[PDB]
């Protein structure tokens, strides 16, 4: 004879989840399996009570009340659901009692005060998340975005991805959940643009989500989708009386997405404890079914049925002792608990071992849509890092795409070819310049030069010969300058031409001015006349460069287009409100400019000794004063463009300069060689 | 005689910190049971009241009921229930055994899902029949507008996601909504941005104190504030000063604990005597708010069992748990109980009870019952002479707007339009003198018709600065829109004609200095004239000035927001400058000239050296003006005063200064 040992259970077969169809008939045919065996239990035969649940939580506590207050004594209990598990877990710590759970995966189960005594085969739903943050770092992608419906499960599974997610240095963006309205949450992406996405929801949220998101035109290149897996294939096409879209219209909107799964099969072909393969136990729990294995319900959990009795008896051949349990003494159960903490073996599901929570480790797997079929690409293995990839992903642009869209930033320039003409005039200006002061300093001791101020002349081609020179570096930006050696260029612009150019007016205003005052002319005095203005001219220069320097300042405008956006930034050598400045340092110049105009115009007739060349003087100052004028109002209301404001400024210059230089100095040399 | 049994479920040990809700009550069920009795009301039977303990603890309440299933005798009906943990699982495992559950401590609203819990009933109402008497509350006093602050915990969420429920068929309307966890004061301060005075919070003891801090902070209260939030708190959690400023003037609910009426309940006794024998039955025990609910609930369950046991005859000793009908033919019972007790009168709609609500308002030391709502009627009451505000008016949920246009004030347009006539005057004596001596010597000398026509200027430039005042409601709307152009028209005549006279002549003067007569100067005069002629008719005929309002101001009990017209359009940068450019170079090639020729002149023509002065004075005055038109355009009382100023002393010392010594000289010869 064998000592009996009772057991008590709960199927379910009726509900949300029937998955008692198809494991009561596992878990007999272990039991059978392993009384057979005379190399396990010797000399303690096992039995079991079962009773229905329907997954509810009312009949359950009833059935356990029928099942623990009624002789015979029970030892471990099994409860299915998700729902009625936690119940009896709760429970159970007032009886000293186990409970050993094949179909629950909730994450809150796996507490450890208020549930001490409880064990499961069914990994948790937190078991997908390290594939995902392991892949989103494959794939260099910072910026997620999520969406889930309304539950228990999913928004604590949300919770352990958020906080898995915030320690590998990533964000995420957005949350938006509902219970049956996926209109508004689903149209509120595309306000805030978000391409990589990931859903928690069952199977009609799926079919409803998906039409709002086809007449959304959520898909494309640059649209990832994140999904689970348990859905059954062609979930696409089936009749939705409570859908308008139709199934062309929707197998373009779940083009390649992802999705993950749970493997609880081996898919190997190794033999185990039972001595058994997995194709030798399928059809042999067929051959013991009434309807079809396609039909029925709970059938790719039984192995977790048949994997877990398996444990119990493995943890009880150690203890080896059974025929007095009183629900009060608390040293067996600690046993058992001792003993079931350390098991390690191989079933039909793989190598089972149980973490510190109660739950147990797995292998899971990765998938992607492929024309009208699921094709795999990987394997995944928690424990050791590893992985096993097969080089068969799929992308339309040959590619992944990334976060958001990058900007380069671009720069424009001249055209490189209109700065070099313009550049080499100057020295031919330049050239003309240095032969006329030549010129003029030659003959020193003739009459004819004593009574037409020389020093003046000379004066006015210095000045003349500063402001050409002073044309190179208004152009020398970009390709032939650096950020470091960029304030050098715009001292040497200023310092060039504002003192080029009064250095000649003096001068040429001076001499009028004398004149017309005669007309109604010591020499000491004209030299004082002309140093006051330039005198004062670098006053206006020092205090400005003093009390306001210019360093730089960037421009940024319309951004092109070319999932690349380019922005192109300008760059103004200017300082903080120039606008003061240049209007007081051009009209302080326009009022002689336009005084000096009208004076010549008056002493056009008038003769005198030594001012013989004051009408070639006059006409010198009628063209300076037009070309600055229509020169200046143009370039700063073009300070925008970059090729005009050099034309409109580097011609002004040397068309003056020249005309300048070859109306005052031309007739001496066609006189003094015609008449020796 | 034949008992009858009931199961009773309350803590009852002293570790637990609620067991003093189970031990405040049992008085009262005493004296019930000793009335029922007494009264011989069950002839046969009686009653039999069995206690079981439960600690607050799923699994220590579970046991109690099977040990009691077990050995215990046969019972009919389950009593009591206070945790929520453990009466939401007992009262879904009813309908195997057949029996029947009645709580009066359970204030969830969970409970109300008649799918899975169809065997329950209470008394004491649930925390979702606040809303409806916050409804009449705001109704009553004209209020519209509504900010509410939710805490991140279900047990609140539940109810405010019931508010926005029943506003549905009403008017109000939700205009903020904020929720907090551990930091109201970032949700304080997005309210106070907003601009609300109501508030609707929901939060428990501590969080209170910390909204109250953070909103003294952000300045959120005082009487243009009003704060709603419960009031099932125990008295002096406060346990500074600056808080209680904050707190005081916020309105808290509760359901009553006991009616104030006074009228022959049931029990042949009133309100105010059952108060006093309870607060004599108990020495020792403390006392709890919740004893009103079970003295009604013994009362109820008797009737009950009574009007069943009445059915029963006419077809209760051996009831096996497997008893269907019983067990509808109780609850069918048990929907058909309308009376009245020292709570009120009970009636179940649908296991909830419809029971009576009660404000309450805290003035500077603790809080003080208001009004009473009554659901089964829906009245509400007030009492008069205890609720108080800060104003001395109802607050609204917005701020009254205020447009003032801050028009001159006349002072003083009467006292500057009645100066210019001084200048009229003396234009017209001027006129007529030299009108008069147009024989002699000195007026033929002269130039004849140069100074009618700087007189004429004067007089037209003296209209314009009539017209310059007139605005901010002086005429009407459709005339400002017609003003602005015959204005500056007429100011533009009157400047031209008269420099171009007083231009004329020194152009003469030095022409002859250099190297008809009376002729060329009209001619000149009269294309500075046609320049300006064409560019006020491109200006009138392309694009008019129109009317623009500007308000730029807050000034606080309403807000005042001023407004002011200005006459301009878009294009007046280009405009103005292209005018004042043109006036001004005008001005500096005249001023040149007259310094030019100070002492020389030429003979035939002695008002060289005045013409000069007055050439001089005009380019400042007019420099002057225009600088001062831009600097001063906000305020617009000392902008009109300094230009009428400048304008009267530009064109009276111009004429002062040109005739007095031809007048002087004939009146001395
Ligand atoms: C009326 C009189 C006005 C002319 C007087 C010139 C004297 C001093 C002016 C100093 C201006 C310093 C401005 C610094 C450079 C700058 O801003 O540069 C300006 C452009 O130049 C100007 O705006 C001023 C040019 C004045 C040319 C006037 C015509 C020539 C008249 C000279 C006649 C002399 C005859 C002698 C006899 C724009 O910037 P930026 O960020 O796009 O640069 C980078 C450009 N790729
Ligand atoms: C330097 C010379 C400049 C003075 C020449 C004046 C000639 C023509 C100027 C025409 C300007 C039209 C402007 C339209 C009115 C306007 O904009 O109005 C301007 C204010 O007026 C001005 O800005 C211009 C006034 C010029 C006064 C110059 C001083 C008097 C000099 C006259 C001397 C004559 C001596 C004769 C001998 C502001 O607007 P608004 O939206 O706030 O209005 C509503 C205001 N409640
Ligand atoms: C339960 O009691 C309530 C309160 O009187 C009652 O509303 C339920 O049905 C009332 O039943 C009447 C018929 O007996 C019916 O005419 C009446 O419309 C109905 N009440 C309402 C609001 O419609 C009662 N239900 C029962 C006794 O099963
Ligand atoms: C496990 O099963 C295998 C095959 O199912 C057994 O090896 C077979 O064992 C039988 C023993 O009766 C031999 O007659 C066959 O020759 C074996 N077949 C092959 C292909 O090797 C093995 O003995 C079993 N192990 C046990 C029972 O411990
Ligand atoms: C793999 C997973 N296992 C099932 C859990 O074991 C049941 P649960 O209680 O944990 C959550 C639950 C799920 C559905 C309906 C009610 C409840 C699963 C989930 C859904 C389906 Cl449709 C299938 Cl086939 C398989
Ligand atoms: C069961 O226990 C016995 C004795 O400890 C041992 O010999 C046997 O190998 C065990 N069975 C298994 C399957 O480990
Ligand atoms: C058994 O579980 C305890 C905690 O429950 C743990 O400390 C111990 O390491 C476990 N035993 C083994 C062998 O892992
Ligand atoms: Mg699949």
């Amino acid at each position: 004879e064998r000592r009996a040992v009772y057991i008590g259970a709960l199927f379910p077969m009726s509900g949300g989840w029937p998955g008692g169809q198809a494991c009561q008939p596992a878990v007999e045919m272990a039991l059978e399996d392993v009384n057979s065996r005379r190399d396990i239990l010797p000399d303690y035969e096992l039995k079991l009570i079962h009773h229905d649940s329907k997954c509810d939580p009312g009949q359950a506590t009833k059935y356990l009340y029928e099942l623990l207050y009624n002789d015979p004594i029970k030892i471990i209990l099994m409860p299915g659901c998700s729902s009625v598990s936690t119940l009896v877990a709760e429970a159970a710590r007032m009886w000293n009692l186990i409970v050993l759970s094949y179909g629950s995966s909730s994450p809150a189960l796996s507490n450890r005060q208020r549930f001490p005594t409880f064990f499961r085969t069914h990994p948790s739903a937190t078991l997908h998340n390290p594939t995902r943050v392991k892949l989103f770092e494959k794939w260099g992608w910072k910026k997620i975005a999520t969406i889930q419906q309304t539950t228990e499960v999913f928004t604590s599974t949300l919770d352990d991805l958020e906080e898995r997610v915030k320690e590998a240095g990533i964000e995420i963006t957005f949350r938006q959940s509902f219970f049956s309205d996926p209109a508004v949450p689903v149209k509120n992406l595309k306000r805030q643009d978000a391409r990589i996405i990931v859903g928690l929801f069952y199977e009609t949220e799926a079919r409803k989500v998906f039409c709002e998101v086809y007449k959304e035109r959520l898909f494309g290149k640059k649209y990832v989708w994140f999904l689970i897996g348990w859905y059954a294939d062609n979930w696409f096409k089936i009749y939705d009386p409570s859908i308008n879209c139709t199934v062309d219209e929707m197998t373009e909107a779940v083009e390649g997405h992802i999705t993950t799964e749970i493997v609880m099969l081996n898919p190997a072909n190794t033999r185990s404890i039972s001595n058994m393969t997995s194709q030798e136990f399928v059809e042999k729990l067929t051959k013991r079914l009434k309807r079809h294995p396609e039909e029925t319900g709970g059938f790719q959990e039984a192995p977790l049925a048949y994997d877990a009795i398996w444990a119990l008896a493995l943890a009880l051949n150690k203890t080896s002792r059974l025929e007095d349990f009183n629900y009060n003494n608390q040293t067996i159960t600690d046993q058992i608990y001792r003993a079931m903490n350390s098991s390690s073996f191989e079933g039909v599901s793989g190598h089972v071992v149980f973490d510190a929570s109660g739950s147990r480790m797995a292998w899971t797997l990765i998938e992607q849509l492929q024309g009208g079929s699921y094709k795999k690409i990987g394997y995944y293995d928690s424990t050791k890092d590893d992985l096993s990839w097969s080089k068969t992903d799929k992308w339309i642009g040959g590619s992944p795409p990334a976060d958001q869209t990058l900007v380069i930033k671009t720069f424009r320039f001249l055209s490189q070819k209109l700065f070099i003409s313009v550049s080499v005039l100057s020295s031919l200006g330049i050239v003309l310049a240095v032969v006329c002061l030549s010129f003029n300093i030659y003959n020193s001791h003739v009459r004819y030069i004593q009574n037409s101020q020389p020093n003046l002349n000379n004066l006015t081609a210095v000045g003349c010969s500063l402001a050409l020179a002073a044309v190179f570096p208004l152009g020398l930006d970009g390709y032939h300058i650096g950020r470091n050696q960029f304030p050098f260029v715009c001292q040497a612009r200023l310092w060039l031409l504002g003192l080029g150019f009064s250095l000649g007016y003096g001068s040429m205003f001076t001499k009028i001015w004398w004149v017309h005052t005669v007309f109604t002319l010591e020499p000491w005095k004209l030299y004082a006349t002309v140093g006051l203005l330039v005198g004062m001219d670098v006053l206006t220069l020092a205090i400005w460069q003093i009390v306001d320097p210019l360093h730089r300042t960037i421009e940024t405008f319309a951004k092109e287009e070319p999932d690349v956006s380019i922005l192109p930034q300008l760059e103004h050598c200017s300082s903080r409100k120039m606008n003061t400045w240049l209007g007081i340092f051009y009209g302080y110049k326009g009022l002689l400019l336009l005084l000096g105009i009208f004076l010549a115009y008056e002493t056009k007739s008038v003769s005198t000794e030594k001012i013989n060349d004051h009408r070639a003087v006059g006409m010198a100052i009628y063209n300076v004063a037009v070309l600055c004028l229509i020169t200046a109002p143009v370039t700063m209301i073009l300070s925008s463009q970059q090729d005009a404001a050099f034309a409109f400024a580097s011609l002004a210059i040397v068309f003056s300069s020249y005309i300048t230089l070859v109306v005052l100095f031309v007739p001496k040399m066609r006189r003094l060689i015609t008449r020796g | 005689s034949p008992p009858l049994s009931i199961m009773g479920l309350m803590p009852l040990t002293k570790e637990v910190a609620k067991g003093s809700i189970g031990r405040g009550v049992l008085p009262a069920v005493e004296l019930a049971i000793e009335q029922i009795r007494n009264e011989s009301l069950l002839r046969p039977y009686f009653l039999d009241l069995r206690l079981y303990d439960t600690e607050c603890d799923n699994a220590k309440g579970l046991k109690a009921f099977y040990d009691a299933i077990k050995y215990g005798p046969n019972h009919l009906m389950v009593f009591g229930g206070v945790c929520p943990s453990v009466t939401s699982i007992i009262a879904e495992s009813l309908q195997g055994w057949n029996l029947v559950q009645l709580s009066f401590a359970a204030t969830t609203p969970v409970l109300a899902d008649k799918k899975k819990y169809p065997y329950f009933f209470r008394t004491v109402p649930s925390d979702n029949a606040v809303n409806p008497a916050i409804l009449k509350l705001l109704k009553h006093y004209q209020w519209k507008r509504v900010g509410t602050l939710t805490q991140d915990v279900q047990r609140f969420s539940e109810v405010r996601n019931d508010l926005t429920g029943v506003l549905y068929g009403e008017d109000i309307e939700i205009s903020d909504t904020e929720s907090f966890s551990n930091d109201p004061c970032t949700s304080v301060k997005k309210l106070k941005g907003n601009d609300v005075r109501i508030i609707l919070g929901q939060f428990d003891q501590n969080m209170a104190a910390k909204v109250f801090c953070c909103a003294y902070e952000e300045n959120m209260y005082g009487s243009k504030y009003q704060w709603i939030i419960p009031g099932w708190y125990e008295p002096s959690w406060w346990e500074r000063k600056n808080l209680l400023a904050a707190m005081e003037g916020y309105i808290g609910v509760d359901f009553e604990p006991l009616s104030s009426k006074q009228i022959k309940t049931i029990s042949g006794k009133t309100p105010q005597q059952y108060e006093r024998e309870y607060n004599n039955k108990r020495s020792g025990v403390g006392p709890s708010k919740f004893h009103g609910y079970a003295y009604d609930g013994i009362w109820v369950i008797a009737k009950t069992l009574q009007r069943a046991m009445e059915t029963l005859h006419a077809s209760i000793q051996d009831f096996n748990y497997t008893d269907h009908t019983l067990g509808r033919i109780i609850l069918n019972a048990m929907n058909e109980t309308n009376f009245f007790g020292v709570t009120g009168q009970v009636v179940f709609r649908n296991g909830e009870r419809m029971g009576t609500i009660k404000f309450t308002q805290f003035q500077d030391s603790r809080e003080v019952k208001v009004g009473e709502y009554n659901a089964v009627a829906d009245t509400l009451e007030i009492i008069n002479d205890t609720i108080r505000f800060q104003g001395s008016e109802p607050p609204k949920d917005k701020t009254i707007i205020l447009e003032q246009l801050r028009k001159i004030s006349l002072p003083l347009y009467s006292i500057l339009s009645a100066l210019t006539i001084l200048g009229m005057i003396m234009a017209s004596a001027f006129l007529f003198f030299n009108i008069k001596n147009r024989n002699q010597k000195l007026i033929k000398m002269s130039s004849p018709y140069m100074n009618n026509l700087i007189i004429l200027g004067g007089m037209l430039s003296y209209a314009s600065i009539f017209l310059f005042g007139l605005d901010g409601s002086f005429v009407s709307e459709k005339t400002f829109e017609t003003l602005c152009t015959v204005r500056t028209w007429i100011l533009t005549v009157g400047y031209t004609t008269a420099f171009g006279a007083m231009f004329a002549k020194t152009w003469r003067v030095h022409a002859i200095f250099k190297n008809i007569k009376d002729q060329k100067l009209l001619v000149i005069v009269g294309g500075m004239l046609l320049i300006d002629l064409c560019i006020l008719i491109c200006w009138q005929a392309v694009d008019p000035l129109r009317r623009t309002v500007e308000k730029y101001s807050m000034e606080p009990d309403i807000s005042i927001r001023p407004l002011l017209e200005h006459c301009e359009n878009t294009h007046m940068t280009i405009w103005l400058g292209i005018v004042y450019a043109y006036k001004g170079l005008l001005m500096l090639f005249g001023c040149f000239l007259a310094w030019e020729t100070r002492n020389v002149s030429i003979p035939a023509l002695n008002d060289s050296k005045y013409i000069g002065m007055s050439v001089y004075n005009v380019g400042i005055m007019c420099i002057i003006g225009a600088a001062v038109s831009f600097l001063t355009r906000d305020q617009p009382n000392v902008q009109f005063c300094i230009v009428a100023l400048v304008i009267i002393f530009c064109s009276t010392i111009t004429l002062c200064l040109v005739f007095v010594p031809k007048l002087i000289t004939l009146r001395t010869n």
